[PDB]
């Protein structure tokens, strides 16, 4: 009774991981994008959940620029619309994948925000930079009555049985510790 | 003057009447006695006073009135400005061999007055928390020998508590910043042995243990420096797989350290006590934590199965005290749901007492998840943070509670509050509850939760039927195709 894994993405930027990391309750593996027709897609579903397209936070300055036309996370953002605010999804949910912070992580050290748009106004930490982006991705959504809307920061580290990449809470609170501690 | 700036002492101590330049300084420090700020227009002047004040330094103190010196070079050291006119190397040796804390340079040492050991470790310390050349210096010039033995060998002697309150500090200001002199605490000295000593020295581990819930206001601030410093030895040294000789001291530190967590401190200090003493529980081994499920049983809280758990009944209300904060969460409950976690993932008959405090038998009000106020409603909207660590480790603590199944998971939360959890690592179709913990049946609800189409399978309770008032016109989404690429 897994009711509604309707899963879609950017296929090779960020969703490779996806559909590499999706294989009394069991579920199947279905329709990734396909070409059906209206009589096999007369009801994608009966108004249940779908998991949403990867947003890798990489193509935010990897511009697929054939004319500098527009930042793919803009396009996302608009595939989103499209998406999110049809009326065959009027009673639903919708589960965001922010995926690949690494490398978010990395160019918030680097060339700014900017790039998305001049309306950024944080001050270039990764705190503020997706809680940006997350709260763009929700007030693109305007209703929230009947569609109640879930966003997820995920790492896609490996979650193996090795510790080392949990160091950064320990690098968190032995720096608050440093921060804590002052001059007498 | 009468209140003079560094610049009249500049052209008064080129005038050494020895009396009269150590009345200077005794009318210098009182005036800007604890001013943690300065003015900016006499700057170059401090830092001329400065080069003076280590000419006099390296080329050697009074016998007597040295502690006037101390003072100044105390006083001046806290200018953010004047930090390269003390980095040297004869400088803070100097200031080592006055703080009798120096490998070399040291006779068999006459009985320290105590005013310039209190100045002198307050001069290192100042000195390594700015002028990092003076951390790689201090680092290099050896000095964690004498500190060491000396918080060692207090298990016998007799000094005022302010003096190892600032030897801690300064140890935890080293260890805080060079990876080798952690280094070389951890592993080449085995300083967590006497460390542990000063920690039991500070509490007082006896019979009757703790119905004097009140611990002394000066030994909460050492032994909450302890805690730093031994939280900051073996962060990045533990060893998942460890011996008996090695895990032998472990276990004691542990069954000393479940005596910390239920004591309160005095003043307002009692959250800051077991917000440090969490994390020091955080980094311990696994296989040897099993001391929390496992203490002494009396009367005083009523036990779950041959065991008291009021430890764990004191986790939990530490966690309901400091999950309502919301600014710092990654530093503040984080190592508190890793602590119950592992305590959980390892030995059955505490997960039911947590059990029963974070997943009663849900009566399926027509509130959603997370609406609510309570402790389930605050940590599943807790695990949306947009903080990986948060939400790493509560979705974990949820899934153990939860004895780690697809069912009487998302019963209990929300597919749609915990998929990025089932996304991590959940989804395998291999049916792992690890064998050994208690396969029950009996979850059907207090109030008979309806059929499995009734309550929503991402979210919970019953709301309404989707109306869908609408005929023909199919086929709109057609644009993610040919972008997505």
């Amino acid at each position: 009774r897994e009711v509604k894994l309707l899963l879609l993405g950017a296929g090779e930027s960020g969703k490779s991981t996806i559909v590499k990391q999706m294989k009394d309750l069991h579920f199947k593996m279905f329709d990734v994008g396909g070409r059906s027709e209206r009589k096999k897609w007369i009801h994608c579903f009966e108004g249940v959940t779908a998991i949403i397209f990867c947003v890798a936070l990489s193509d935010y300055d990897l511009v697929l620029a054939e004319d500098e036309e527009m930042n793919r996370m803009h396009e996302s953002m608009k595939l989103f619309d499209s998406i999110c605010n049809n009326k065959w999804f009027t009673d639903t949910s919708i589960i965001l994948f922010l995926n690949k912070k690494d490398l978010f992580e990395e160019k918030i050290k680097k060339s700014p925000l900017t790039i998305c748009y001049p309306e950024y106004a944080g001050s270039n930490t990764y705190e503020e930079a997706a809680a940006y982006i997350q709260c763009q991705f929700e007030d693109l959504n305007k209703r929230k009555d009947t569609k109640e809307i879930y966003t997820h920061f995920t790492c896609a580290t490996d979650t193996k049985n090795v510790q080392f990449v949990f160091d950064a809470v320990t690098d968190v609170i032995i720096k608050n510790n440093l921060k804590d501690c002052g001059l007498f | 003057g009468e209140f003079m700036e560094p610049r009249a002492v500049a052209d008064a101590l080129e005038t050494g009447e020895e009396d009269a330049v150590t009345e200077a300084l005794r009318s210098f420090n009182r005036e800007h006695s604890q001013s943690f700020t300065f003015d900016d227009a006499q700057q170059e002047d401090r830092k001329r006073l400065a080069k003076l004040l280590v000419s006099v330094l390296e080329q050697g103190l009074s016998p007597k009135h040295r502690v006037t010196w101390l003072q100044t070079i105390r006083i001046l050291s806290r200018d953010r400005s004047c930090l390269d006119s003390f980095a040297s190397r004869q400088s803070l040796h100097a200031l080592a061999c006055y703080a009798d804390i120096a490998i070399s340079e040291e006779p068999i040492p006459q009985p320290p007055d105590m005013d310039v050991l209190l100045e002198s470790l307050k001069c290192l310390c100042n000195l390594v928390l700015s002028s990092p050349t003076a951390q790689m210096l201090a680092a290099e010039a050896r000095l964690v020998v004498r500190l060491a033995e000396r918080v060692g060998l207090y298990r016998k002697r007799s000094y005022p508590h302010e003096v190892q309150f600032f030897d801690l500090r300064l140890l935890f200001l080293l260890t805080a910043l060079r990876t080798d002199v952690r280094q070389q605490l951890f592993q080449e000295l085995h300083g967590v042995r006497l460390l542990t000593d000063a920690l039991e020295l500070t509490l007082g581990v006896a019979p009757k243990e703790n119905p004097l819930v009140i611990l002394p206001a000066q030994e909460t601030e050492r032994a909450m420096e302890i805690l730093k410093v031994l939280f900051n030895i073996t962060f990045d040294s533990v060893k998942r797989e460890v011996d008996e000789e090695d895990a032998a001291l472990y276990r004691y530190l542990g069954t000393l350290l479940r005596h910390c967590v239920m004591a309160d401190a005095a003043g307002d200090r009692t959250e800051e006590f077991h917000g440090h003493t969490v994390n020091l529980l955080g980094n311990l081994p696994l296989k040897c934590l099993d001391v929390l499920l496992a203490l002494e049983l009396h009367e005083g809280s009523l036990e779950f199965m041959g065991v008291n758990m009021d430890v764990i009944n004191a986790l939990l209300a530490f966690l309901e005290k400091r999950l309502h904060q919301t600014h710092r969460l990654k530093e503040c409950v984080a190592p508190v749901l890793s602590v119950l976690t592992e305590c959980a993932r390892m030995h059955r008959p505490a997960r039911k007492f947590l059990k029963a405090q974070v997943l009663p038998p849900l009566r399926d009000v027509r509130t959603r998840p997370e609406v609510g106020d309570l402790l389930r409603n605050k940590l599943v909207r807790l695990m949306t943070h947009l903080d990986t660590d948060v939400k790493r480790v509560a979705a974990e603590f949820l899934f153990v509670l939860c004895s780690e199944s697809v069912p009487r998971f998302i019963k209990y939360t929300g597919y749609g509050n915990a998929a990025g959890l089932l996304a991590a690592r959940g989804l395998m179709a291999g049916g792992r509850p690890e064998g050994q913990y208690s396969e029950d049946e009996d979850t059907d609800t207090e109030e008979y939760r309806e059929a499995k189409a009734s309550i929503n399978p991402v979210t919970g309770r019953v709301e309404e039927k989707p109306p869908n008032p609408m005929e023909g016109m199919t086929e709109e989404q057609k644009e993610h195709e040919a972008m997505k690429l």
